[PDB]
RNA sequence: UCUAGUCCGACUUUGUGAAAUGAC
RNA sequence: GUGAAAUUCUUGGAUUUAUGAAAGACGAACAACUGCGAAAGCAUUUGCCAAGGAUGUUUUCAUUAAUCAAGAACGAAAGUUGGGGGCUCGAAGACGAUCAGAUACCGUCCUAGUCUCAACCAUAAACGAUGCCGACCAGGGAUCGGCGGAUGUUGCUAGGACUCCGCCGGCACCUUAUGAGAAAUCAAAGUUUUUGGGUUCCGGGGGGAGUAUGGUCGCAAGGCUGAAACUUAAAGGAAUUGAC
């Protein structure tokens, strides 16, 4: 009975990703004191990057999408952070190696305040004989310092749309690995998580920039 | 009578080690003394892999694994048969079994 | 800090400790560097700087109150400001 | 408004404790419950609420209700009690997941979402633990 | 008797003597 | 009669050729000869008076206005202060925590002095003497000493009378009791030693 | 010589008011009657005029402080808290 | 057997709109 | 929630799901027969402040040293006084079970406490049950810090990472008896009737007893110091065979 008065809506992803048919979501039909659009606004959808990018190699990454506007039957969402799956992180953390983590708060050109989390692990050499590949605490601090510096530069210059485009190929991770190789070889350098602390007030003009005419 | 050279734990050149809580009963035990086992297994049991795979909604998909690190106290490890009482000669063998 | 360099002057150079003598050295142009404590009276601090600017004498702000400055000079009394007449050993150069 | 062949993905939150089993189906946002059946609703004794048989019956009811709403695909988010308590899923996790696969529902991406503290608050029972 | 509890018993017994002796000073 | 010290401040009158004298509740750290800045654009420093709109969250303030322009009603006693909790730009209001621990909504235009009231820790020192209490209340009002009702006769107090000193009925009285009957614990939600979450 | 073993300044109360109250009041009795360092002139010449008011004998600076001490513990915390907030806003 | 006060409802002060819902 | 149950919560919407916020605590995985510290103890990032071992040294002083009555600093947890804080957990208390009884173990709620500041307390299986300094006396690999030498690779900026040889210092481990020991066992617990490098503390069958008393320290809780009368032929250590 209660489900007989619910209208299904389609979820649309930004133009950054390939597949825009994220899925479907329902909500109670519009009624006095309860507008349907209000109920759907700011709803957070968690969908794997593999579905958005149609690539199974990205199954380890999850994308947070929040609804911004409801144009007709389509719900327009936007990037709202990303994080690893539980299995992915647990697979990277192994004994007999050093774990290095870093975080930084940066502001993009679109007034978006982000908190990027980086992660890396020490890498053995092909001819290495000792079982461990630990790094000295001084080396860890040097590596962590370069992680923060690189993350600031990549985010302080580009906008949110361009910054997200760097996460899909993990361009930032490769740059961090290249820069820190002179200190200690690293493996599995990723941007583990991204948080949206403060977002600029809604602007329909900018929302439609990354969304096409779904009519 | 002293039963073990290590005193039943693994502590050298340090005074105090913070304890952990037994995964079974919650008993406090020093981390260096607790019996630790890292269990990695498929999130889907082998008896259900065939059914789940047939119902998969994707052409290709790898079932994620379940990583769980178990820390037991001495009493729970013995009772659960994680470890067994060994003869005086076999107590010194530190290499994991086959 | 400049305590190590200042200590050399106290045993090899020429100096005057106190507000009244510092003005005297600036008037006669015998002062080459003026050091002022951070808790010096604001009006007194401005007057000394104006005198030093008029006489083309460098002014350095000591990192501490009048108590610390006197101790660094090897003395048992507070010093709000002082003037260096003879650098002694590489005191005015690196300042 | 779904054409033949298209998959309408839902999210099934499976909470497999050692005292009861929950099979909660929601939307992708998790803010719209579709059906919620617990193992305690299918048995008479408190001891059988977490049994695999109870989990199987709950899964069958959930699968039937999902078809009525047009839901044919489910994302699996399994979890244990978590927190400072046991991290091991209960005995009803495997039975519930297998039952859904054998009811026409197409299983999507499976994930473990047990709440894992990065430290934690003190566990109950005292420093000597639960003594049996 | 466990030594810890025997120690506890003696400490209790010393309070009574301490209080029973200070009763007359 | 006031524990907190007071500060005399001189201002230049905005449009009259004369000095403007003021008397502020002294904030901890204030000193003679200090410059005090009041206004929307005054910097965040102890002693300055700013509107709540310009004070960031977590700041310690005192003498907070309840109504814009009422000149300060909140957190005026020695050692007391208010904490800015959050701002609401839509409603133009601010949340502050009062000394009693209550949260209140006030318009963002309300002014407040940065810092806490000076003279804190006064009540920690024991009086030790009736005379010290006498001198304290000699300059406040005629409220000391206090005679217990159970020591009076029935004619002048509900607790009076009886061959033993005792109340004889529940000391908790309802809110609507008329004057002369409303004595003791007025509208007490509970009684007894405050143990557990009650004393939070 | 040592006139009192432990009573110190609270010896003026004789045998009255109980030991705990005398011990409790000793802390504030000593602090409110002691000289404090003057940040302005650099002398130990700050004494309490009245509760919460502290004036320097030498330079004449009058400062609003604690009831029985020049600087209360919360006073230091407030200054650091205000300073931290100012830097963020003035960034 | 009553009463000041106090709490509570209606009318009055008391006008201008809108929406939802309901009645005639 | 439990072996099973019950106390307990619930259509006044419990449990469950998503988002957001506050509060207080904690700092998982990495994490090791690894590190630092006089010990207690120390594990999220970055900055500041002082301190420190080892290594390197063709620098300097030139016996300034070792161990220590008295006397001092620090000293887990619990506890004590007051203020703050009060999530979680939780003595006492209450209740639900179990039971012949159950003031317990299990379950539910919960006070002090658990966190912090100021001031005390000075005790732990505070254990390596092994005081500190010095010399000598087997072998072997691994590991941590520093340095020397050799060598050719790195999606790297001489150096780092890795490989090989060696030196000093550290936490340990493995084999072995030519040793020691009542043995367990120990590369020190060896160099001891073939007895002696230096120095401090400390023990003299088992109980009574860390009790009484006096002194001293502490707000208290107690700490430190510390007997006798009397009682007893064993108590105890290591190992062996049985029985359980
Ligand atoms: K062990
Ligand atoms: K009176
Ligand atoms: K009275
Ligand atoms: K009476
Ligand atoms: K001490
Ligand atoms: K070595
Ligand atoms: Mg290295
Ligand atoms: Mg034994
Ligand atoms: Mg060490
Ligand atoms: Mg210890
Ligand atoms: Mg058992
Ligand atoms: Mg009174
Ligand atoms: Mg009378
Ligand atoms: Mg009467
Ligand atoms: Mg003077
Ligand atoms: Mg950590
Ligand atoms: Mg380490
Ligand atoms: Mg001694
Ligand atoms: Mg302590
Ligand atoms: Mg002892
Ligand atoms: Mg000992
Ligand atoms: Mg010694
Ligand atoms: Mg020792
Ligand atoms: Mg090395
Ligand atoms: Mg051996
Ligand atoms: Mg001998
Ligand atoms: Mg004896
Ligand atoms: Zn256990
Ligand atoms: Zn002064």
């Amino acid at each position: 009975d209660p489900y007989a008065k619910k209208d299904w809506y389609d979820i649309k992803a930004p133009s950054v990703f390939e597949v825009r048919n994220v899925g479907k979501t329902l909500v109670t039909r519009t009624q006095g004191t309860k507008i349907a659009s209000e109920g759907l606004k700011h709803r957070v959808f968690e969908v794997s990057l593999a579905d958005l990018q149609n690539d199974e190699d990205h199954s380890f990454r999850k994308i947070r999408l929040r609804a911004e506007d409801v144009q007709g039957r389509n719900v327009l969402t936007n990037f709202h952070g990303m994080d690893f799956t539980t299995d992915k992180l647990r697979s990277l953390v192994k004994k007999w190696q050093s774990l290095i983590e870093a975080h930084v708060d940066v502001k993009t050109t679109d007034s978006y305040t982000l908190r990027m989390f980086c992660i890396a692990f020490t890498k053995k050499r092909p001819n290495q004989q000792k079982r461990t590949c630990y790094a000295q605490s001084s080396q860890i601090r040097q590596i962590r310092r370069k992680m923060v510096e690189i993350m600031r530069n990549q985010a302080q210059s580009c906008d949110l749309k361009d910054l997200v485009l760097k996460f899909i190929p993990e361009s930032i991770g490769r740059e961090i690995e290249k820069a820190t190789s002179s200190i200690f070889p690293l493996q599995n350098v990723f941007i583990r998580k991204v948080k949206i602390l403060k977002a600029p007030k809604f602007d329909l003009g900018r929302l439609m920039e990354v969304h096409g005419d779904y009519s | 009578t002293f039963k073990r050279r290590n005193g039943g734990r693994n502590k050298h050149g340090r005074g105090h080690v913070k304890f952990i809580r037994c995964s079974n009963c919650g008993k406090c035990c020093p981390k260096d003394k607790a019996i630790k086992r890292f269990l990695v297994r498929n999130i889907v049991e082998q008896a259900a892999v065939r059914d789940v795979q047939e119902a998969c909604a994707f052409e290709l998909y790898t079932l994620p694994k379940l990583y769980l690190k178990m820390q037991y106290c001495v009493s729970c490890a013995i009772h659960s048969k994680v470890v067994r009482v060994r003869s005086r000669t076999d107590r010194r063998v530190r290499e994991p079994p086959q | 800090s400049i305590n190590n360099r200042l200590a050399l002057v106290m045993k090899s150079g020429k100096y005057t400790l106190g507000y009244k003598t510092v003005l005297k050295t600036i008037r006669s142009s015998k002062g080459k560097l003026v050091i002022i404590a951070n808790n010096c009276p604001p009006l007194r601090k401005s007057e000394i700087e104006y005198y030093a600017m008029l006489a083309k004498v460098g002014v350095h702000h000591y990192n501490g109150n009048n108590v610390d400055l006197g101790t660094a000079c090897g003395k048992y009394y507070r010093v709000s400001c002082l003037s260096i007449i003879d650098p002694g050993d590489s005191d005015i150069i690196k300042s | 408004s779904v054409r033949e062949g298209e998959l309408v993905f839902g999210v099934a939150h499976i909470f497999a404790s050692f005292n009861d089993t929950f099979i909660h189906v929601t939307d992708l946002s998790g803010r719209e419950t579709m059906v919620r059946i617990t193992g305690g609703m299918k048995v008479k004794a408190d001891r059988d609420e977490s049994s695999p048989y109870a989990a199987m019956l709950a899964a069958q009811d959930v699968s039937q209700r999902c078809k009525e709403l047009g839901i044919n695909a489910l994302h699996i988010k399994l979890r244990a009690t978590g927190g400072n308590k046991t991290k091991t899923p209960g005995p009803g996790a495997q039975s519930a997941l297998r039952a859904l696969a054998r009811s026409g529902m197409k299983i999507g991406r499976i994930e473990d979402v047990t709440p894992i503290p990065t430290x934690s608050t003190r566990r109950k029972g005292g420093r000597r633990g639960r003594r049996l | 008797m466990r030594a810890k509890w025997k120690k506890k018993r003696m400490r209790r017994l010393k309070r009574k003597r301490r209080k029973m002796r200070q009763r007359s000073k | 009669g006031r524990g907190a010290p007071l500060a005399r401040v001189t201002f230049r009158h905005p449009f009259r050729y004369k000095h403007q004298k003021e008397l502020f509740v002294a904030a901890e750290g204030m000193y003679t000869g200090q410059f005090v800045y009041c206004g929307k654009k005054a910097t965040l420093m102890v002693g300055n008076v700013l509107p709540l709109r310009s004070i960031p969250e977590g700041a310690v303030v005192c003498n907070v206005e309840h109504k814009v322009g009422d000149r300060g009603v909140f957190a005026r006693c020695s050692g007391d202060y208010a904490i800015v909790i959050s701002h609401n730009p839509d409603n133009g209001t601010t949340r502050v925590k009062l000394p009693s621990g209550a949260k209140k909504i006030v318009p963002s235009g309300c002014r407040a002095m940065i810092g806490q009231v000076a003279g804190g820790g006064r009540t920690e020192k024991p009086m030790l003497k009736a005379g010290n209490a006498y001198h304290k209340y000699r300059v406040k009002r005629n409220c000391w000493p206090k005679v217990r009702g159970v020591a009076m006769n029935p004619v002048e107090h509900p607790h009076g009378g009886g061959n033993h000193q005792h109340i004889g009925h529940a000391s908790t009285v309802r809110r609507d009791a008329p004057p002369g009957q409303k004595v003791g614990l007025i509208a007490a939600r509970r009684t007894g030693r405050l143990r557990g979450q009650a004393r939070a | 010589t040592k006139r009192t073993k432990k009573a110190g300044i609270v010896g003026k109360y004789g045998t009255r008011y109980g030991a705990s109250l005398r011990k409790q009041i000793k802390k504030m009795e000593v602090s409110q009657h002691s000289k404090y360092f003057c940040e302005f002139c650099g002398k130990y010449a700050v004494k309490r005029k009245a509760v919460g008011i502290w004036g320097c004998k030498d330079c004449g600076k009058v400062k609003a402080g604690g009831a029985y001490t020049l600087n209360t513990a919360s006073a230091v915390t407030v200054r650091s808290t205000i300073r931290r907030l100012r830097e963020q806003t003035e960034s």
